[PDB]
């Protein structure tokens, strides 16, 4: 029933945020009944894919409920259920308190409900001192009405891994402009390094002091957005679409962004579909990793990768046990991180089969959307526009997957029946 | 017909085996992993189960079971536990193997449709062939009449059937010779233990 | 030193079978000394991947070392390495019965000796079969010369899953032949279920006295390939290309020979590059696993496949353990299964990425011949024969370690750190 | 430096908590898992291995550290056999924990750098407060001369430093009077002494016996 | 020569290490993890396995070995029940090591080729060296005859061969002198003796242990 909550919870928020595009307020255009819940369910997912532009499809009170939804859909349904309960004045029960660890999937109840109180401090200080600094250079090109709330959109919309932007062009005309970059780049990577990362960061000041998961995802980040900047400027320094006609300052500026946009943004700088097969395929492997076991990114987490990754070493070099900065792994840790990736490559494998039945596109374009789509990036090559109705109704089945959990979603209709009993040995050989 | 058999000892493994050799559905429970896995190939099914739990006794099915035999005989606290569940989930045949006369009567008591006292019943058969080694194997019809399968002594060498005499002196009737020759015979216990001394 | 003598030993036939075709008499046109080395390879490793057409390019010299190449390493280097040494009378001592323990990946060394008398005089009993009955097709079409070395050829590559044909069109004449596509489909299904698995069921002939192996081999092929005839039959049905002109007669066969023959043989009835993307993206799936741990065939196993899918399925019912036909299965098959997934999907997407880097080739055909060539299937969409010098150097590694194993060939140079010592368990989100 | 603790029991898991609370990189072995796991987050290493086994040993780098503690005091057999391993593997300080007087002559034969009686040592400095309770803290300085920290009795009260005749009559010096959380390091005469205070004295071991009986 | 060591105690420990210095194939099978692990170095493939149990000890491949030596000594059951598998597994050569003279008179029964008391067969070697304090190492070839190496005493230094007119009173022949490192096969009359040189003397058990007490 906790796992039964949230998929409740969150499919309802797509539901009554549907209903709120479609009225004749929030849109200039007439908005179809599957672009509205397209628009809602690349929201509360935190994804970005957009059928339409939301600039100019949508007014200011159509974009008012988009932050609505990517402010609810970015911390979590059940974040902010904790703050209205309280404000109310209802009492926290043990009851409530097994949704809020499931929420933030807490392998301890202890002090679960002490973190929403700081996680959601946080967010909305965050957020709001980063339109501050962005207010400095959106308010003069677009004056004091349209400066402040463009500034106000992105924070919210960069924080919570949204992707989402107001302009034709999503951030394509600030390549080069170091203020856009930096507080850009900060807010998805604090924003998506962990909610747990953040309370072990502010409270201990020290290295040595925090735990193996602050500890890897510190270490995985850097060592992942460092080979991410060497790869995607290595291969696409000759390219004249991408990083071609550009000044060697501004090749290490989109770089940078091109790095660390795919986990799990889909923030861009240079246009995608013009980029190299070779560039696309490293990020697709960049964008089914996520970051943060407890963040608003999705995807297999990166703790799920470093896990996996050095469990298979770990047995290759014949090692009886998992070993990360001088700690045993546990067995119960290895088969979550397993059935995590296992069923997201299911999955997004069935996300690609389905629409190359369904789409007549390039199988390279099919293969970056699903995966964008899996780990709600919203990353493009140029299918989304293009997609027919039945292809829509697929990427929205797949983004809710995504963003939920693989794990949350087949927990809701899967039969949990417990058998004491044993079996004998079976041998079998596995070549 | 299918068969549950709980507790591979040295009386449960033997009928498991046996069954499985006639060829039938045989559920093969043991608490013990080792046993269960030394089993595994002489049964429809294995389970390494104990089943003094009703939780576990439903995972097994054992309702779909229409002789269940209870092969522990020397855990009174299982062996009782254990008749007292497939007596409330309404097994037709539970079938135990006690071990004293108490636990005769505890099993007795709580349902059981057939105590077994396998090393009693041989012990006694075993003390029968020390006693007089002429018997080999006998079946006791009554309390007084039994078909002992003889052994023929020397003196019976080269001696006829109509030389005995056994159907009207001794009252015994000589039923089959298996060629000292297996001489199997019938009569009253103390007609037969006559034509032992004479010869 | 088990796995180094296996790595080595494989690399050598390499180098033999390339000086043996690169020589004048084996062969009526010139051939480049990469061609040579990729035919070579593409025999001993057992794929049937052809940059040049068989049955031109080389002389019945040549055809006959790449027989000899397909029957030495489709059995295996230290099949035929045992029996030599049977023949030449030298006992067979522990250490040289520890590799054949490793090449045929047994558990253990019982009866491992007796097992190499049993594959090798079942290999040619039905090799020699095959070929008769293929005689009383192929002979009155080619005459006595040819159609019996046809028929020797063929036999020899479909039980040894290797795809070579001497015909430029890879058995596309005989799409609704029966006899044909019975005897070859019947080769490559027993050639490839396992050695263990034919060996179980010749001395037993009750599938109640089978093995968990044995029961899985039998049990999976026969569900694998029914699913993988349904799928070719629906997706193709309506396709001009494949399929489309063909009587319902031949729309059965051609389904059935497509369902099959992705797991690993290559042999083929209908183009793949005329397919629908559909079926492509559901073959990349089939060829991704193999059949049986000590047969002809090679990628992941089935067996493997479905110890991760059953692990994963336990898991996500709140099962405590991997039951399959009522048999526990135990965690050292566990772990290596997930190495030998892991490890395979990081060198098909390492193979991947280098090709794209390389290759300039539609991205469908890029990973349609990794997948091909890791499997060593060898089907193509259109694209080895359009392969650079340096696109074969990377097929020509992922060939090698498709067959001899990601796992093997690891050990090779991986020194297995044996200590005892342990550490304390660390607690890391893998959510 | 870098310290290696082999056993994490009560006197070897207080030298791991100390000598990281100091800052210093602490290896702590210990073959109880449960042990392990509690001083995990107080030493820079913690290790689950058997120290009586070389292979074991040599993984963990152990000639990388200058001292080596094995605080192994109760299995004889485990405490003799790590250090003659350590011995062979020219560790420069080894420092072991004894249980009896014969283990403490086995750890002389086989090389022990320096060996610890620790409840040994305590038993006979809680017996010596018990023997007399005026004293509180002693230190000796030989087998005659002693630095003990009395309790101040009713009559020493509201009694000056020259009133008492502790350097001319008893031959000792008082060498700090502690009075309530304030310390007075090397008195001037004259300090008064409060009811009950600390009466630091440095003097021969027979006379301070005499001014306490007497004084 | 194939060989298979079931057991790797003090003494099947001892059996693998030297079969396997002399450059011979040794399968090492014993039911302790740890033991395995320890001898994965001195064989050729280390196995854990329960030899009591038949389908496990055709898993190892048991019956590819001429020579396997069962050195399990201390639990008869263990032992027996192993021997019988592999004398039922047509096995040319099974060498037990037995405990006590019951168990030398099971084995015997159920077909042991040659069964081995090592500490019985040492502790009356070392006896014979308690008693006598100038043996050194003994063969008995026979029930009355040895060669015996004995140590010189003081009385033999200095003294040539031809002066020890052993050949004759004793009737025992000298085979070899030990002389200060360095052998003397066969020595020649005369050879000087010095203070201590072993003496391979060879003769009848009765008469060296004149020569022993003569001086
Ligand atoms: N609660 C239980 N459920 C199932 N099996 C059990 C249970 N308790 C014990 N057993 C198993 O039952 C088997 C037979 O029981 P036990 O050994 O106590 O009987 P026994 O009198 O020795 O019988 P036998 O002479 O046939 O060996 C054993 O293998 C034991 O592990
Ligand atoms: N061989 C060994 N290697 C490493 N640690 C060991 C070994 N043997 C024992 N220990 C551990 O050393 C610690 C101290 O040993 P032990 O408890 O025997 O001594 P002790 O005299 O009782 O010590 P203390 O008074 O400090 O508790 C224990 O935690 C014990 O588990
Ligand atoms: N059933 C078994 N199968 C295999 N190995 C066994 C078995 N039982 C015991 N062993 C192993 O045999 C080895 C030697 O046996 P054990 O210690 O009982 O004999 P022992 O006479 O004391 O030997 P030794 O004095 O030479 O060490 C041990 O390492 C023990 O673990
Ligand atoms: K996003
Ligand atoms: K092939
Ligand atoms: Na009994």
């Amino acid at each position: 029933t906790p796992p039964q909550v949230l998929a409740i919870g969150f499919f309802l928020t797509i539901i009554i945020g549907a209903v709120l595009l479609m009225l004749p307020i929030s849109t200039t255009k007439p908005l179809s009944w599957i672009d509205a819940l397209f628009t809602a369910a690349s929201a509360t997912t935190v994804t970005g894919l957009a059928v339409v532009d939301t600039g100019t499809q949508f007014t200011v009170f159509g974009q008012t409920v988009i932050m609505g939804l990517i402010q609810i859909g970015g911390l979590g349904f059940m974040t902010f259920a904790v703050l209205i309960v309280m404000i109310l004045g209802k009492k926290i029960g043990l009851k409530e308190r097994m949704l809020v660890q499931e929420a933030l999937n807490q392998p301890t109840i202890g002090g679960v409900i002490g973190l929403v109180k700081v996680l959601f401090l946080f967010s909305i200080s965050i957020e709001l001192i980063a339109a501050l600094i962005l207010s400095i250079r959106l308010v003069p090109q677009y004056g004091w009405s349209s400066g402040l709330f463009a500034s106000l959109f992105h924070a919210i919309s960069a924080f919570n891994n949204a992707g989402f932007s107001l302009w034709p062009d999503n951030l394509m005309s600030y390549v080069g402009d170091p203020t856009v970059n930096l507080v850009i780049t900060f807010l998805f990577i604090t924003g998506g390094i962990g909610f747990t990362v953040l309370f072990d960061v502010m409270k201990n000041r020290r290295f040595k002091t925090f735990s193996l998961h602050t500890k890897l995802m510190l270490t995985g980040t850097l060592m992942l957005n460092a080979i991410a900047m060497l790869t995607v400027f290595i291969l696409e320094y000759s390219n004249p679409g991408t990083l071609g006609h550009l000044h060697i300052v501004d090749k290490l500026w989109a770089s940078y962004f091109q790095a660390v946009t795919p986990r799990t943004a889909g923030f861009n700088s240079l246009d995608f579909g013009s980029m190299r097969e070779g560039t696309i395929v490293f990020t697709l492997l960049l964008m089914f990793i996520g970051a943060g076991s407890a963040s608003t990114a999705s995807g297999i987490k990166l703790t799920t990768f470093i896990v996996i990754l050095t469990s298979v070493i770990a047995y290759l070099r014949g090692k009886k046990e998992t070993v990360i900065f001088r700690r045993s792994i546990k067995y119960p840790i290895i088969i979550k991180a397993l059935a995590v990736s296992v069923t997201s490559l299911f999955i997004v494998f069935l996300g690609i089969f389905a629409l190359t039945i369904t789409e007549q596109a390039p199988f390279l374009q099919i293969v970056f959307e699903t995966f964008s789509a899996f780990g709600t990036v919203g990353l493009t090559m140029g299918l989304t526009p293009e997609l027919t109705t039945a292809g829509k109704c697929i990427i929205i089945v797949i983004m809710f997957i995504g963003r939920i959990g693989p794990l949350t979603f087949v927990f809701s209709f899967a039969k949990t029946e417990q058998s004491n009993i044993r079996y004998p040995d079976g041998e079998v050989f596995t070549g | 017909k299918q068969f549950a058999v709980i507790g591979l000892g040295r009386f449960g493994g033997s009928i498991c085996k046996e069954l499985h050799r006639m060829g039938h559905e045989v559920l093969a429970v043991d608490i013990n992993e080792e046993k269960v896995n030394a089993y595994a190939s002489y049964a429809t099914h294995a389970v390494i189960a104990n089943a003094t739990e009703e939780n576990e006794l439903l995972s097994l099915g054992i309702r779909n079971f229409e002789y269940v035999i209870v092969a522990i005989g020397a855990n009174i606290q299982a062996s009782t536990l254990t008749t007292l569940l497939l007596k409330e989930l309404d097994i037709p045949n539970i079938w135990v193997k006690a071990q004293n006369y108490y636990h005769h009567k505890v099993l007795e008591k709580i349902g059981a449709d057939r105590i077994i006292h396998p090393e009693k019943d041989m012990g006694v058969k075993i003390a029968q062939s020390l006693s007089d080694e002429n018997v080999l194997n006998y079946i006791d019809l009554s309390d007084e009449y039994s078909i002992v399968e003889l052994l023929a002594t020397r003196k019976l060498d080269s001696k006829s059937i109509i030389d005995l005499n056994v159907r009207a002196k001794y009252g015994c009737t000589i039923l089959a010779i298996k060629h000292q020759d297996c001489l199997v015979i019938m009569g009253h216990k103390k007609d037969i233990k006559r034509f032992e001394n004479e010869g």
